[PDB]
């Protein structure tokens, strides 16, 4: 004979998703870190000897529901900011004075008196102006003006990513994996629970994965199907390479006032000459990078020829490595870094040439455009290259070798490397089993 | 300074289009400026015809004569073009091609406003066109 | 051990730490805090509140006077208490929890039924 | 057609100070720049003051505008030989959605 | 002796007013994809020997529905192109009516450059700046109001909404056949939230409603006064067809930076006005069971039925939206008969197009309804009326019944009449012969 | 019977359903409507649950209290009462001076586990 | 031995800042008292004894949580109102048919977008400045948008109670005399404060409440040169105001069916506004007030001057009456001197002024309508916000001036006898109990 | 008597009036400060009733234990902590490891109770 007895407080979960909040290091900034909650000191980490559960980083919602978090942070910060409609007007704009990627656009904007209107010369990047008349020139309109209205980006707060960790709410746990190698999909036999996720620096990067999270002790690369041409490849790197990005442009800031209080920021004049943007990376470091990663590629689907090619074609935003530090916008062409190929045998840095764009989306949104001011001096960038977004265009059979293309012309899939470790679980603290005890009455 | 200059046929028979050009030098054709066309019968008042905002792109005709004229501009050669249909004897006159500046009014969150083609700085050279068998 | 550290070991081992698990159950960030602040207690009040009607308020472990049945597990008492967890438990009784829960509902109005016409 | 009117012709001798006249309505005259031109014999007119009484670059102060409700009028003195031409007076005709002239004034 | 003991989860309840939130089974003017998806079962519970009071006027939810209701064709109308920008002077001619030729310059993009339009406006959406001078017009509510277009996308289809309360609350359903609106429901059920409540709005007949069970029934708070509504509810529809005969092409521009506006750009074919149609037999035999019904609360006396009572469009015309369009129809030729106690073919109601509205009477909102292209037909059916007797007079032996009302809560209220939410009260106390043991 | 499925039953049948009656108390402007109606179900959830903690009540649907019944709130037997009349109407009874049961109740209880303490 | 035990429900509490929510007395108010929830019509002044808790409004955080939620009702209630951007237009003025006012005209949008019509207005000097050097440009046209004030919504201050959510008591302190830090005796606890009007001032309190039978002086350090020093009368002294011209009011519609107002024409001569204030009783007041600052410090040598300067907001009076705002000069309230030895009625000159930023914010600007006809507005002065000047050693003499710069400061002179603290009931304590198995 | 009317009285005063206690413990820009505020409440009375669940006092207000009292926590005896002390200057010295004192009751005392008394 048995009775069954509830038990209250069970260490038993079960897969869920929920909304999750933030919490910072103890305003000016995008992400909102200020009024964030500030973080617990005490990183409460509780390890679960014997315990194996299976994580699903491809089927979860904690990136989609960052995703669209960190839009309305991005958007909830530009709310305030000043709007540039007035400046959606013609452009006569000529050849720079003083390689071809800037125009010194001139324009009448409006001034604070709605009766009065100020000639202003401003330098914008060509990337940012489409010619009004395709034909003709010295007609040039700011780009994404026929699609949305643009919206300054304030100046005085920073877009640099600083930590942040998502957190569950009482009641609600987020478990950690660390079974070092582990991959996208599999059963973790190190699991690990903690009340929230490390500091995540929410990075804006495609193409390329900088100051995220390194491997423990070898290269590992995740995907939720990898023989699927059309599926994401993630590679995690064990030891960073450093890359320094520099623009030799040393524009000089200058503000003018449009419309009731609303400054605006420009490019007034470069001193010294003109030099285009570029990034530096060491040859040894990289060539020897790809090297461990031709030699890792080659073991999940067997040895062939590993080549890399230069992106696979489109428009800038998808096909070029986008970056956010330094308060600019640059957007370089990788394709030095994906230019070799590997068989199964086998001063110093490699020169990236970058464009700037003041006037982007982002989130590939049509319904909404930001201008990014300039920042006056010469604005240096150093980074660590811990994650790289291959893809495979195999599309025919591979027969000897198959090419790698750098990309995925998706944002959720950079976020992922970070967030790959962690699964959220509902802890459900009822239980029921049998017993042989009978209650009283 | 802007020059202005007519070019077309001087005689052209009755019932059909008649079609006239006039050269643009000095300014943009793109420039804030009415591309103003203005006629005058022989020892009779000036009138108005129509005109083509070189900023806006747009023409605009008079109301008496909205129904008979053409007014279009080639922004590869700079010169407007005057095309006017179903001509008849009434229609003698000395054509010239005035510009007029949009100059602007006042501004608004919207869109800025400006004046309508009045007060034309420069005129053509005038080109003489007659009408009969 | 700390929050959730119990749960790989033994059930019946495991069975002896309830109360830490049971004791850390409670503008755009203020809205998204808030949202789940809110969340937490509706959790912690869902599974609350069948204690309070099962007549286990306050109790970690609560017996019942409901018998087991055979067909939600056929399992022996010495193996379930010493061979595994709770996570694979749970899978195999998921399908009747709530029945379970009935069953003790039913039960335990009319122990109150019977105790207040006894009494 | 002119909408606007003004005197047919207004010769006479020279040194004085004669002053053409032109009217309107509300439509044209009355509601905005009352602009005059001159046209001299076989070729093209020029113009003379712009707006309500402003003068271009080029024009001697000789040459003057006034403006009064729906009315205007053209203000010369010491008139000279060379000041035989023919004289328009123009505004932009809200009603009409297009400026018009007058009849021309002979000097 | 008797002791007392306390008594939780009683079966007991309060009239109660409570916030509702909604639920639908994106791309509509409702924002339904934000509603939590309903439940399939609908949870109904039947109440024995229960005999529970209702009154629907008193009822709070109808309230709170057209707030609710407001918010959601604000918050839909909130991300959308505001044509301030059409407040210009509007240059008109007539069409080569009800329509015009208006011809004007609008902002393009480049705040620099503008554009000349023609477009073609309805005469209700049209005024004269100058009182008889000819041209000159303006958009109406101009002078109130900021016009706002409805983003394209977004229909105005009126899916079905489930009103829901929070949990701790009940909504109490009606199940009496032939309710009359307010008494005591000797078929009541409990229902964790009402059924699918198609928004539809429209004045001076309700339609795609609920149906009565066996016979028409007639409401009213105070049947005798005049100034209070008469909501009347059928047992069978009576189909009606409405059409806009012009193929109505549209045309769309760019209007400041990002934001479009579409317009009527031009008529494909002869213009005709539209109208709607109702068989005859149908609609007669309508009224005779409605005055039939009539003569039960009143007297013996004849009911005889006019043309409204004549003001604004907007109230004084049966007003309603469909294929995207809203329309206004003259409702004067089905309310025209006369009725004693003895007693091809389709009655045509002539209708205006109308893009500038106020659906909710509100003069701080305007909006602009875009054209919909090539023709559009709309097939509803006509469940309820609102009537209005307009006994000012001592009459002796006529009862004249007036459409009318003028009040957007009525519609619903038209359907929310077996609804009635309930606060639980689960804490009871009762006498019993008991002791607390030490 | 359901949810609230026995609302019009007699007393006795009605008291064997309480355990169902209890178990059930449990773009943008959706989100916040449906939030500040679940606070006030939860708020509403913890008015009731407030007042069985003080009662000497603590998680129990049937419970009994040091508090003689008074003639004037009601004067009929415990036989009509039990088997004749309904909760519906039987809180109807009890419109008015409701409170008072309840304060009575609290306080009552109030002294009860202290003179446990003090006996122990 | 002894064993613990646990108690639930003790009446005990712990000092904490928590969220509070307003409560007014039972829509068309610049405070949205309607909108707000309904106050306690009997609120529970519980007497309490032998408590003796310490209060410090200088480091409370109920004072500056009003201070937001102040900012966020005007906020809030001065967004829905038409926002007047087409007013930033060059303003042609000239002198008015007296040196205060300015003839302005210039071109202000129609109904309709595309027609201006030429207006003639009114401005007072303080809000005009010169584009160059007729043309006159608004002042703040060049920091904010400028937004009308709906003449719906009324700016007299009406009394809101600030209660806390349910665990959260408001103390009340009620000590005779209190200063303020330092120990309160016989402090009684309630639901929330009283009625609090939220009445905006500069360097003089309004419509504030006034001692028992004593001046009181307050101060985080009254030691210090640069920390205000708060004042609060035994008595009421009543002040005076008027606006001696009598505007006529005009309205024309804008924009999309927007209203705008202005000040059309002037009935009869111009004066400029001031305020009166009985000279017996101010100078009896300032008198008893160098008494009681006698036992403070300073070599017993008070003396007032007439401010420290700087722009008009700080360095001026401040006032809303009837939805007009006056900017009064308090030279003559503050030229005095005294020692230990020791018509009738004192008039101010003031300023009218329509574009105003009272809350010291330059993201955005207010433009108060004129009110038609004269008006006029009697107030009782109940506290007086000075500070020290004493940039010398103390020799002989010190001295005070009117100011302080500070917002904050208004609101702690009100809410000084009150402190939000945390009920936590759950404690614990050594027993005999034993828990029975 | 009313709320919070016996701050300062003695402790025994202090222990027979925590009922009412317990029961009164529990225009855009106003919607979210009071919606945050009521939900602080219900955040607030949850904090310390799953503590007294926790612990096995649900309702009872003057709950025993089954944990010795440490002398090093306070060098007092009985009788003078309950003859004129009042809880206010009592808990401001208790302040100190709060959270210690309550592992031991909400460890070792309940979870560890409940599991003897399973063995039934
Ligand atoms: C491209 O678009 C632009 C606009 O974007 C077109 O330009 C506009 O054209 C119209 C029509 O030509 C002009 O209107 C005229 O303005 C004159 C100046 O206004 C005086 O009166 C105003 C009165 O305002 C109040 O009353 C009027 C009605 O009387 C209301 O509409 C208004 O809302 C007010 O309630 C004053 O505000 C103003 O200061 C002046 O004192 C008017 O005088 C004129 O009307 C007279 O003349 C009309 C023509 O005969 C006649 O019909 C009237 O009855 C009256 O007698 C008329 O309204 C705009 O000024 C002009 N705007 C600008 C900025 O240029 C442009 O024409 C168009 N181009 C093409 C090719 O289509
Ligand atoms: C990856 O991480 C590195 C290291 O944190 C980031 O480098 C930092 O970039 C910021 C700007 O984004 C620099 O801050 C600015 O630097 C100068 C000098 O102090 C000054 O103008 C400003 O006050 C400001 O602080 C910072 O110096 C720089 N740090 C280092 C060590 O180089 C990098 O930006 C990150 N990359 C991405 C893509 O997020
Ligand atoms: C893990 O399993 C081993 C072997 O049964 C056991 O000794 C150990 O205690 C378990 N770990 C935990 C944390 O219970």
């Amino acid at each position: 004979n048995l009775w069954v007895t509830v038990y209250y407080g069970v260490p038993v979960w079960r897969d869920a998703d929920t909304t999750l909040f933030c919490a910072s290091d103890a305003k000016h900034n995008v992400w909102a870190t200020h009024a964030c909650v500030p973080t617990d000191p005490n990183p409460q980490e509780i390890h679960l000897d014997n315990v194996t559960e299976k994580f699903n980083m491809w089927k979860n919602n904690m990136v989609e529901q960052m995703h669209e978090d960190i839009i309305s942070l991005w958007d909830q910060s530009l709310k305030p900011c000043v709007k540039l409609t007035p400046l959606c007007v013609t452009l006569h704009c000529t050849n720079v004075t003083s390689r071809e990627g800037l125009k010194n656009c001139s324009f009448n904007m409006t001034t604070e008196l709605r009766d009065k209107r100020q000639k202003v010369y401003s330098l914008f990047y060509r990337l940012d102006i489409v010619p009004i008349n395709e034909n003709q020139g010295s007609e040039y309109r700011l780009i994404n003006c026929n699609t949305s209205a643009i919206t300054q980006a304030c100046p005085k707060v920073s877009f640099e990513p600083i930590p942040i960790h998502y957190c569950t709410p009482a009641g609600f746990a987020i478990l950690k994996c660390k079974d070092e190698g582990f991959n996208g999909t599999g059963l973790c036999k190190n699991v690990s629970t903690v009340q929230c996720t490390h500091g995540i620096k929410p990075v804006v990067s495609t193409q390329l994965l900088l100051n995220g999270s390194l491997a423990e002790k070898n290269i590992i690369i995740r995907s939720e199907n990898i023989t699927n041409n059309a599926k994401i490849i993630i590679v995690q790197l064990v030891q960073p390479v450093t890359i320094k990005c520099i623009r030799p442009n040393n524009n000089t800031v200058k503000s003018i006032r449009i419309g009731p209080g609303q400054a605006f920021y420009y490019t007034g004049d470069i001193i010294g000459d003109i030099r285009q943007a570029h990034c530096n990376v060491t040859r040894s470091r990289w060539n020897k990078t790809l090297q461990e990663v031709a030699e890792k590629l080659r073991t999940y689907f067997g040895n062939k020829t590993i080549i890399f090619a230069n992106s696979s074609g489109g428009d800038l935003e998808i096909t070029t490595h986008s970056f956010n530090c330094g308060g600019e916008f640059f957007y370089c062409n990788t394709s030095g870094l994906f230019n070799s190929t590997w068989y199964v045998n086998s001063n110093d840095t490699i020169t990236l040439p970058c464009r700037i764009k003041q006037i982007i989306n982002m989130w590939q949104r049509a319904g909404q455009a930001m201008y990014a001011p300039p920042i006056p001096g010469v604005i240096k960038c150093e980074s660590n290259i811990t994650g790289l977004l291959l893809t495979r265009d195999g599309g025919k059979d591979n027969n000897v070798n198959e090419t790698f293309r750098p990309g995925g012309s998706d944002m959720r899939d950079n976020w992922r490397s970070e967030l790959y470790k962690y699964k959220v679980v509902e802890i459900e603290p009822l239980g029921v089993a049998p017993t042989r005890c009978k209650r009283r009455v | 300074q802007v020059q202005l200059r007519e070019s077309g046929p001087g005689l052209v028979k009755p019932s059909e289009t008649l079609s006239l050009t006039c050269a643009v030098s000095g300014a943009s054709i793109s420039d804030e400026y009415y591309w103003t066309w203005i006629r005058q019968p022989p020892g009779r008042g000036l009138e108005w015809i129509g005109y083509f905002s070189g900023r806006d792109g747009y023409p605009h005709y008079n109301r008496f004569l909205e129904s008979r004229v053409t007014i279009s501009v080639d922004t590869s050669k700079k010169q407007i073009s005057l095309r006017l249909t179903s001509v008849t004897a009434a229609d003698t006159a000395v054509y010239f091609c005035a510009k007029a500046p949009r100059s602007f009014l006042y501004g608004d969150d919207y869109g800025d406003f400006y004046t309508e083609s009045d007060y034309f700085d420069s005129w053509g050279q005038g080109v003489l066109v007659t009408v009969s068998s | 051990l700390g929050f959730l550290g119990a749960a790989g070991s033994t059930m019946g081992a495991a069975s002896i730490t309830l109360t830490v698990q049971a004791r850390n159950l409670l503008t755009h960030w203020g809205i998204k805090q808030l949202q789940a602040r809110v969340l937490a207690v509706e959790h912690y009040l869902r599974d609350q509140q069948l204690l309070g009607i099962w007549g286990c308020s306050g109790k970690l472990i609560c017996c019942t006077n409901v018998p087991w049945n055979s067909s939600w597990s056929n399992k022996s008492l010495d193996e379930i208490w010493n061979n595994m967890t709770w996570l694979q438990w749970d899978k195999e009784i998921n399908n009747y929890t709530q029945l379970i829960y009935r069953l003790i509902e039913e039960s335990q109005n009319q122990q109150e039924k019977n105790e207040k016409e006894l009494l | 057609q002119s909408v606007l009117t003004q005197p047919p012709s207004a010769s006479e001798a020279a040194r004085k100070s004669v002053t053409i006249s032109c009217s309107g309505s509300s439509s044209n005259i009355g509601s905005n720049s009352v602009s005059w031109y001159q046209q001299l014999p076989e070729t093209a007119p020029k113009l003379l003051i712009y707006n309500n009484n402003q003068r271009p670059s080029g024009v001697p102060d000789r040459f003057s505008g006034s403006k009064s409700g729906t009315s205007a009028s053209l203000a010369i003195s010491g008139l000279q030989t060379e000041d035989e031409a023919d004289y328009y007076c123009g505004a932009w005709d809200g009603s009409l959605r297009g400026n018009v002239f007058g009849s021309g004034t002979k000097l």
